[PDB]
């Protein structure tokens, strides 16, 4: 007990698969030679150690400030090819945006400013993501998709560089945002990372079960700033460029903005983005986004 | 040959039955390799133990002593529908035990001072009605000027060793095990210009020894 | 020692998700589909497909809680007959990434893996099946924010993100002179069930 | 007696199913010998890496620099289609993976010189234009005077692990792996009164990390 | 050691030929053969037969893509009964270079070795037969450049070249006042097989 | 795994073949007592190692130039007699014919010259072979089947008069072709060896497929002739005389004749044929093919 | 396959027979501590040897 | 109770097929002692063995 099914158990050689009896069938891992990669942090990849014969043949935030999930661990890549990196040109904290913080926003309300895109899961995104009706809309950008915000910041990086140049690409990201306000500001935004953000998974971020995602609490009672870094997330080693978010920021109101009399209204805020560290493979021509 | 007689229930499929699936692929399959992603679950209770917000407790400058600001039962008519993620996974399974641990937020000014008593009363017939009566349990008088979130501990207190989650039947004596209310005990108070009210965001979420089990159908038909 | 107290099972995804669940129908997530007895029907095994699809108990709704899922799905099909004469139904499996055939015939799904299944008259039959993980990804993702082609014409979907499709081919011995349709119901289970990316509950009343 | 009960699934026949057959042939059947026949073929992989001619491009005198003579993606449109035994064996499976080696005869004269540029570009949403833009992939550049058969290896610079052999859907991320492309770098040159023209045989064969699962319906129902 | 990555099968032709495929019955390459319930019928075991006949997804175009094979056959039959009442198959094995007899009856055929099954009412019914490699010669081709007898009357064949053939004899326990016709659908897998001097795969569209 | 299938495995003594259990039943390899034949090249035959009691008893081409397929294994023969063997009188190379190479001829074009045959698999050949009309034909002919061809250019051989005298034979093929072009000329031929010739077989020799059998390819741009050699092949281990023809040979066009010009819009090619390792068992009467 | 035959009484449900149930309950229970209740009978005898008024 | 399923030809008859038979004689048999008759033939090849007239 071992509860009454079977999970697997498996079988092998004639046990669990014969043809007197059946259970249920298992895939086995695939043990691959290749070169290491996929899980960020911890790249450091290198060469790994026909086999048929021819015919022919003879608690929590705004605690501290660590990953929200422990970096795992690397496995060997398909692609036998040499990766690009950019290095401290590439892996660097860019100021991504200046946004404005109103105590008119209420409860989940998610904040951005002009490097940001109205992103609710719901609007019609035209194929290639650089068309700038994405961007521009008849109401506020809400999120921050990554690396679609970050290379449209600045283009010219040398991360945006490579991004443009090769066909995939892996790295880890870290948010931070710093808002200003005095002993007798009060309020608290929550910095939230989102991974494929879809339509229901982007209105739950704003509900209570939210903090099930990657959060800390930017806390007017006692913080100025607050940060935040995710390792590399997909359903391939490598992630396709300019066709795949795996991360999206949000930066939403947990209690609103509740300033002293006679102040302004708002604060301003900056927000941050960090990629770490970054490969890049497939090198060919120049495929924007 | 073999001589062999049928049991009743011939042809039955079964859930919780093992051993009826016969291949529908030929191959041995392999799959690619997944250690590359982080964050993986194995669990419920780590879903539990996430926080997720219950209730917005406002606290304003006028609150006199005494002023009761929340007050909800534990018991599956409130603790399986505070929109967290425990309460989910409260709602999946007839019966739960342990320690619940709740973390209340004070999201005012660093200027602000004052206290708020948090009371947790065992099961009784009636709920406390008056601050000094709900101070009569198990209590922790919280002063908000210090770390930003109180760690409030609710004890199992309970008559049996589970408790059932059934919605129907809340106030049983197999079911709930009290109630916890929060009152005010010292006045907000700060100086002049400061904001005249402060927001208190209630979090909850499962303690180190909290268990769930028997499955029972989600969603749930309620009201 | 442990003492212990073996904290209970039920909790562990690897035992909650090898139970059989009933599976939404593709479309509006409808118990039942109903498909005509000439050709037949494909039913795919894509997660994104069943979770189109916010339910509320659906065991879509549970599997909405983990971004990446890897395990070998086991299902079970039902198929009721409604006419008075007993039939065959040809459960064939396509591989995720198969060419899916544009008219099934029974010579063509005979080269995939397939099942010939008797179907008794005027009552349904069951019949229980086990697939291993044959996609190529790493990991089937519930939700996707991309593209499935470099083209861009299908949103939010990966077709070979799945455990393949199923193809089936009802067969009749008689001759009927009024064209009359089965009912399919499914049951899903996972075995050796493993997740990646917790995600938020869906909402409920 | 043995009890029993029987699962959903009774009378069915599986092509992946052992165990159903019954002897039909009573005696004990001894083959003659047949170690004297050579050539004992045992993998459809072996079909693969014997050679299979796919394009027939031919070069003229004419030709400027920067012209395109060929171009192919690497997609089960193409690489499943060109009549090699190699797009055989692609198109009765599902998934594909590894190295392909192309082979470019040159069945000009000895007399002519020149050079013929084969490119590798990766997967991207565009194909190559001009001669520049595919020189910024894999490529080598070819003399065609030196031994007569050029071994161009195709990298598999692949996204995932596996690539699908769907053809409704080859400009896939999870089914294409890019182009591949002849341009001409130096135009045809020889003496006078020898041939204007010289044709390239382009082969197309495995590599020896190619493989191959997940068998599917051969012939296809294409278009 | 190895590491390993054990090569995947399904590349292997002692692997790949152990699933079942849909035989094509002698004539066309058809997917089903109609036969009087009065004589019955005999179906060649034999590949030259099977691939009359380049067909293009059919097992007979796997197949001729080997010059010579030898394997242990693997074969199940499909009886179609259309009329309302139950009857049995009578199925013997004559072997490859044995006599045919000109008019099958139940006492002849119960000499070879043979099988009596049970045909169910208004349905087809599915049994399964393993015969073993039977053939006089080295190697059953399915290709043959030459005549088989030293007349030279028949080109390209060798009868004896093949598993054998199966005689198939209708039994009915009541009498029905219109002859009817059984429908037969075969299936065919290759235990141990063996392949010798490969040859070009069957063209396609 | 171990396919979900059972190919054997087999079973014995009661294992996979009891009165409670069956799998699929499998043949077994026959251990006979003879000479050793049927595998030319390692011929080397000799002697081998009732028992009941009775009842009244107390990359590739045109690389180099080796076998299309390696040698296999000899086994032991079912006939008791001595073979007689022509020796170096009948395994030889043989001027087989001299055909013409136009430039007129497309790709998959078979060439062949007065001494071969018409054969695409459609021609219906009248028993025996040696009737004129198989060899006559209006248009021009495409193989050379072997021995038939063979045997029909020098029918005074020592090869050809064994042949005519034994019921059966056993020996390799090697063929090969010249063709001089001058420097200035261009075009490649494939020297194909086809087992088993009928009318699919042969089609699909002129395709792009046809590589799979064996293959050389005279490539006028290094080549002046090539050579390609085959064990011998049969569904016996000795082979009928004058009623089978193992090997076929097509001489086809893979890039058409591209000659210089103000030359010869043709060039010569000269045919040998060479049988490798020749035994011939069953002696009686003189019946010719 | 093995070969099988029915023996006269297929289907038949009998009190005294045993392994007739299929479970209906998939996971492995555990019964709270209840060594704190006294008085536990195992046996109808016990019953028996209690005083029990007959005629008065 | 073991969980079984039926294959593909259930009921069918082979005459090379074994463990069909059911017992209808019940007691243990003893043939009579059978020694003493000579020409105990095993084998069909020994018929073979024995002349037999062709063509005169």
């Amino acid at each position: 007990n071992n509860v009454t099914t079977d999970v697997g158990a498996n079988g092998w050689a004639p046990t669990v698969s014969t043809g007197l009896g059946d259970g249920p069938v298992s895939a086995s891992a695939d043990s691959l030679p290749g070169r290491s990669g996929g899980a960020s942090s911890e790249k450091t990849h290198t060469v790994s150690g026909s086999r048929f014969s021819k015919w022919w043949e003879p608690t929590g935030s705004t605690a501290p400030s660590l990953l929200a999930y422990p970096t795992a661990t690397p496995v060997p890549l398909p692609n036998p090819d040499e990766p690009s990196q950019p290095g401290p040109s590439g892996d660097r904290t860019w100021l991504l945006d200046t946004v404005t913080w109103s105590q008119e926003f209420t409860r989940g309300w998610n904040i951005a400013g002009s490097n940001g895109m109205q992103w609710t899961g719901l609007e019609s995104l035209i194929f290639p993501v650089s068309t700038d009706t994405n961007w521009t809309s008849t109401s506020s950008p809400t999120a921050y998709p990554l690396p679609f915000s970050f290379v449209r910041a600045y283009p010219d990086s040398s991360w945006a560089a490579m991004y443009n140049t090769h066909s995939m690409w892996n790295c880890g990201w870290r948010v931070q945002v710093t808002v200003n306000g005095s002993q007798f500001h009060a309020g608290a935004l929550i910095l939230y990372m989102v991974p494929e953000a879809t339509t229901h998974a982007i209105q739950t971020a704003r509900d209570n079960a939210g903090f099930v995602f990657p959060y800390v609490i930017l806390n007017l009672y006692e913080s100025n700033t607050a940060t935040i870094e995710v390792p590399y997330i997909s359903p391939t080693p490598n992630t396709s460029s300019g066709l795949h978010a795996p991360w999206t920021f949000y930066l939403q109101v947990l209690s609103p903005l509740n300033p002293p009399p006679s102040l302004p209204t708002s604060l301003s805020c900056s927000i941050y983005v960090t990629p770490v560290d970054s490969s890049f493979h497939g090198l060919r021509y120049l495929a924007p986004q | 040959h073999w001589k062999t007689r049928a049991v009743p229930g011939a042809g039955t499929f079964g859930s919780a039955v093992a051993g009826q699936e016969l291949p529908l692929c030929g191959v041995r399959a392999y799959y690619p390799p997944n250690a590359y992603i982080p964050a993986q679950v194995r669990d419920w209770l780590e879903f539990a133990h996430r926080p997720g917000l219950m209730a917005t407790v406002p606290w304003t400058m006028a609150d006199e002593p005494a002023e009761r600001l929340g007050i909800f039962p534990v018991s599956p008519s409130a603790i399986a529908g505070t929109g967290a993620p425990i309460s989910y996974v409260i709602s999946l399974f007839s019966q739960w035990r342990g320690e619940l641990a709740a973390h209340l937020l004070f999201t005012g000014s660093a200027q602000h001072y004052g206290r708020l008593v948090v009371c947790y009363t065992p099961a009784a017939p009636q709920p406390p009605s008056t601050m000094q009566e709900a101070m009569r349990g198990t209590y922790t008088v919280w002063d908000v000027n210090a770390a930003s979130t109180l760690e409030f501990t609710i004890p199992f207190i309970s008559n049996s060793y589970w408790k059932t989650v059934d919605v129907n039947n809340p106030d049983a004596l197999l079911s709930t095990t009290g109630y916890v209310s929060i009152w005010v005990q010292n006045p907000l108070v700060g100086p002049h210009t400061a904001p005249a009210s402060a927001l208190v965001q209630a979090f909850i979420s499962a303690g180190e020894s909290f268990n769930v089990r028997l499955m029972q159908n989600p969603a749930l038909t309620s009201q | 020692d442990y003492t212990g107290n073996p904290l209970p099972p039920d909790t562990k995804l690897e035992n909650f998700f090898s139970f059989y669940r009933l599976l939404p129908m593709g479309g509006s997530g409808a118990p039942s589909l109903s498909f005509p007895a000439d050709e037949g029907t494909i039913i795919p095994l894509n997660p994104i497909n069943w979770l189109k699809g916010a339910d509320v108990s659906g065991i879509a709704a549970m599997l909405s809680c983990f971004t990446y899922i890897a395990a070998d799905l086991r299902i079970t099909l039902r198929f009721s007959n409604p006419n008075d004469n007993p039939a065959t139904m040809l459960v064939a499996f396509a591989p995720p990434g198969a060419t899916i055939p544009l008219k099934p015939t029974r010579q063509m799904l005979s080269n995939f893996y397939m099942a010939e299944v008797p179907v008794s008259a005027a009552t349904s039959t069951m019949v229980s099946f086990s697939i291993p993980y044959t996609s190529p990804l790493s990991a089937i993702p519930t939700s996707y924010f991309g593209w499935e082609d470099w083209s861009g014409t299908n949103f939010g979907q990966l077709s070979s993100g799945s455990w393949g499709n199923l193809m089936l081919i009802p067969s009749l011995s008689v001759d009927s002179a009024i064209p009359f349709d089965f009912q399919l119901s499914c049951w899903v289970a996972f075995g050796n069930f493993k997740a990646w990316v917790p995600r938020p509950p869906p909402p409920l009343p």
